[PDB]
């Protein structure tokens, strides 16, 4: 026998939907194998927040609902994320396991002792928007770390991992502590040290700093830093283009050099507006 | 130093004078020397002013690199500001006659020094002159923007619904309005096999045992479609029809007290903001458009606007090179709420339109304070708006030049995306250190000069500048 759900508070068959979600709750109910579609949250929630569908505690819910329904319909939000499921579901309780870990096997490459395909990767976002990247990335750190821990120590494989422009969704910190332990490193890249959090900057051991000229990042730099003098931090508000100061573990003395140049380079695109005019 | 080609200039100070030298002054040909610009930048550069502690120099600045990025422009207003920005658009305009520039006004004093100009038009919110005449007073034409265009979110942001099931009931009247019949005062249709559909005005007690199922195969989406746009009062019918009536248990019908005591806020407020004078002036809510099929008629309801206020895309004429927006007759009230929901859809348009095709932008957003941030609420979202036009403006072609006069009241995010300053005498504390904070490329020197500027002075500073330098216009 088949019993429907509805979002409007409809006063249509409020008899018996008591025992329907009693029985729901005492797990006694038969099981699927397909993934529902993202929408029915909302339809969920509805039926859970209220024999009649009173419209007093209904009203302690609005702006979730509000909230699960604006973003259905958002056509950059699903631009980048799936929201129709229809995948296969395994028999026990372990079906979000497998559902983030071969996600994860996908991104961040495979255990070791298996054969693999690529030894480097480039994740290209460039469609993503900007209000909506913190907490997609966020996700993928945290699922990273958790997957991480239960593969064990005798299981990892080193890992070298390139963060670019980092201070927007590094601002939960699982990874900067325990990269060391599970055998994991990262490269932080940011031109406002300030926005970082003062607890990241300081697991560090090399720093490679460009010029900087604003006051208050500066500031932050003489915070954190461990293997340095204030001698060599005056330079720093005059450097020309292709100048860096370098200290750290891997260097006798702190140096000023100049880095090389990459052939081939990168992509340096920039728009012009004067040769279409 | 001294080439077999000429003087040549370089920034480091890792070599310092031997003991003893002797100390002398500068001339105007080393200042000519010092402030000059590469061979490759001469035909992109354009004249911007003279030096106010010499003035002997001349100083040019490269387009390409100064509308890259954003732009933003401080300073007090009626002091020279806008005599600054009407000169700086007047010499971009000069130049390139086929560039593209759009300006939101608030005040009328933008459009009376522009005259003399090629493809110039107005609007305040008829005769219309051939392609390269140039433009003279009185020649002013008048547009309004109808309701179709605010869209689904945006008639629910604007009824701002915050109690019991409004929400849902907002959405089935939404739901069903491209099939909604209207005529001078009756609302009906027979059907094409010969049965006879009526519905009745006075809201009383008649027949609710087939209401329920009338509303149900409304919702089936089986009842045929509509050529004229309704009008805005059916929203408020539709949203009144639903919930008053409830499905008996057998051969019956219920008048809920209740449910008519939720929903009479809506028509309270819909009811109010109906009549009005300051506001029924700028939105068209009488309705008789035209519809479209395939039920996809939303997007071109926008899309139209947009191409009226903005222009056409490449490959497809247009006709005007500078449209100024001239608004007077608009409240204090409704500016943030209406002049707001003009971005986000232009942002979107972008998005859509692509890198395949595009066309550079000028933008020259008056009064950012104003509309920017909404003053009798806290909400952020034109924030987040605002953020995303700027993120997407920068991979596709567009450029936004900001201009506000309390930079207290502005978003500390906003200086952010910015690269280039331009900044007039400023007669308060709190500015400065919000300029301070949220800025780039600084020097001590000039935010302490800053302070007390006489009357046509500015400084600069940014990318496009090697070395910041202060200039009188």
């Amino acid at each position: 026998e088949t019993f429907l759900l509805y979002d409007d508070c409809r006063d249509t068959n409020q008899s018996k939907l008591a025992e329907w979600l009693d029985l729901l709750r005492r797990r006694r109910l038969k099981r699927t194998n397909v993934w529902p579609p993202f929408k029915s949250l909302a339809t969920l929630v509805a039926e859970f927040g209220c024999s009649k569908r009173d419209a007093f505690g209904f009203s302690n819910v609005l702006p979730l609902v509000k909230i699960i329904q604006q973003l259905a319909e958002d056509i950059r939000f699903k631009s980048i994320v799936n929201l129709n499921g229809g995948g296969e579901l395994a028999d026990g309780g372990t079906h979000w396991d497998k559902a983030m870990s071969d996600e994860v096997d996908y991104f961040f490459g495979k255990e070791k002792g298996q054969e693999n395909d690529w030894n480097v990767h480039i994740v290209n976002m460039k469609n993503l928007a900007q209000d909506h990247a913190p907490m997609l990335l966020s996700a993928l750190l945290e699922m990273f770390a958790e997957i991480l821990f239960r593969r064990g120590q005798e299981r990892s494989y080193p890992t070298v991992l390139l963060l670019e422009e980092a201070h927007h969704y590094l601002r939960y910190e699982r990874l900067a502590k325990e990269g060391r332990k599970f055998k994991c490193s990262l490269i932080v890249s940011t031109q406002r040290p300030s926005e970082l959090s003062p607890t990241v900057l300081a697991m560090c051991s090399n720093w490679f700093s460009l010029r900087l000229t604003n006051e208050r990042d500066l500031q932050a730099l003489r915070y954190a830093m461990e293997s340095g003098n204030e001698q060599i931090l005056k330079q720093i508000s005059g450097l020309p283009r292709g100048d860096a100061v370098a200290f750290g573990s891997a260097f006798n003395l702190p140096v000023r050099i100049s880095i090389n140049q990459a052939r081939p380079g990168p992509k340096s695109s920039d728009a012009v507006f004067s040769e279409e005019w | 130093k001294r080439e077999l080609n000429g003087y040549v200039f370089i920034s480091e100070d890792w070599r310092l004078p031997a003991l003893g030298s002797s100390a002398v002054p500068l001339t105007s040909d080393f200042l000519n020397i010092i402030y000059s610009i590469d061979k490759e930048e001469l035909p992109k550069a354009v004249e911007l002013g003279v030096d106010s502690r010499t003035k002997t120099v001349k100083i040019f600045a490269s387009v390409d690199k100064l509308l890259s990025r954003h732009l933003a422009v401080l300073g007090s207003t009626g002091y020279g500001k806008s005599n600054f920005n009407a000169l700086l658009t007047r010499k971009v305009s000069e130049k390139y006659p086929n560039s593209r520039i759009v300006i939101f006004d608030i005040n009328g004093e933008y459009a009376q020094a522009f005259t003399g100009i090629p493809n110039v038009k107005h609007t305040i919110l008829e005769k219309k002159q051939q392609k390269g005449e140039l433009y003279s007073e009185e020649y002013y034409c008048y547009k309004k923007i109808p309701y179709q265009a605010l869209g689904f979110a945006g008639l629910i942001k604007l009824l701002r619904p915050s109690d019991k099931t409004q929400l849902p009931a907002l959405r089935n009247a939404l739901s069903a309005i491209n099939r909604t019949h209207f005529k001078s005062r009756n609302i009906y249709l027979e059907k094409d096999d010969g049965e006879t559909f009526l519905l009745y005005d006075d809201c009383r007690d008649t027949n609710q045992s087939k209401l329920a199922e009338w509303l149900d195969l409304l919702r089936r989406r089986r009842l045929k479609r509509t050529n004229v746009w309704p009008p805005f009062k059916s929203l408020a019918t539709l949203v009144a029809e639903f919930g008053c009536v409830a499905a008996d248990r057998s051969n019956g019908s219920k008048r809920d007290a209740f449910g008519f005591s939720n929903v009479l806020p809506l028509v309270k407020i819909i009811q109010q903001l109906a009549e009005d004078i300051r506001f029924k002036s700028i939105v068209n809510l009488n309705g008789g458009g035209e519809l479209a099929d395939g039920g996809t008629h939303w997007d071109k309801a926008m899309s139209d606007e947009v191409d009226y206020f903005f222009g056409k895309e490449k490959g497809q004429e247009n006709d005007w090179n500078v449209h100024i927006v001239n608004m007077k007759n608009l409240a204090q009230d409704h500016a943030p709420m209406l002049l707001s929901a003009l971005l986000e859809m232009f942002a979107e348009i972008l998005f859509r339109r692509g890198q395949e095709r595009s066309y550079p932008t000028v933008l020259l957003l008056e009064e950012a304070h104003h509309y920017l941030r909404d003053p009798y609420a806290e909400i952020d979202s034109q924030i987040k708006a605002y953020e995303r036009l700027a993120k997407e403006g920068r991979k596709f072609k567009c450029s936004l030049i900001v201009s506000t006069q309390r930079p207290s009241e502005l978003s500390p995010t906003v200086l952010a995306m910015c690269s280039n300053w331009f900044s007039l005498r400023l007669t308060n504390e709190r500015d400065l250190q919000a300029l301070r904070y949220a800025m780039e490329s600084g020097n001590e020197q000039i935010l302490k000069q800053i302070s007390g500027l006489p009357r046509g002075d500015a400084v600069a500073f940014g990318s496009a500048f090697n070395l910041p330098v202060r200039i009188s216009i």
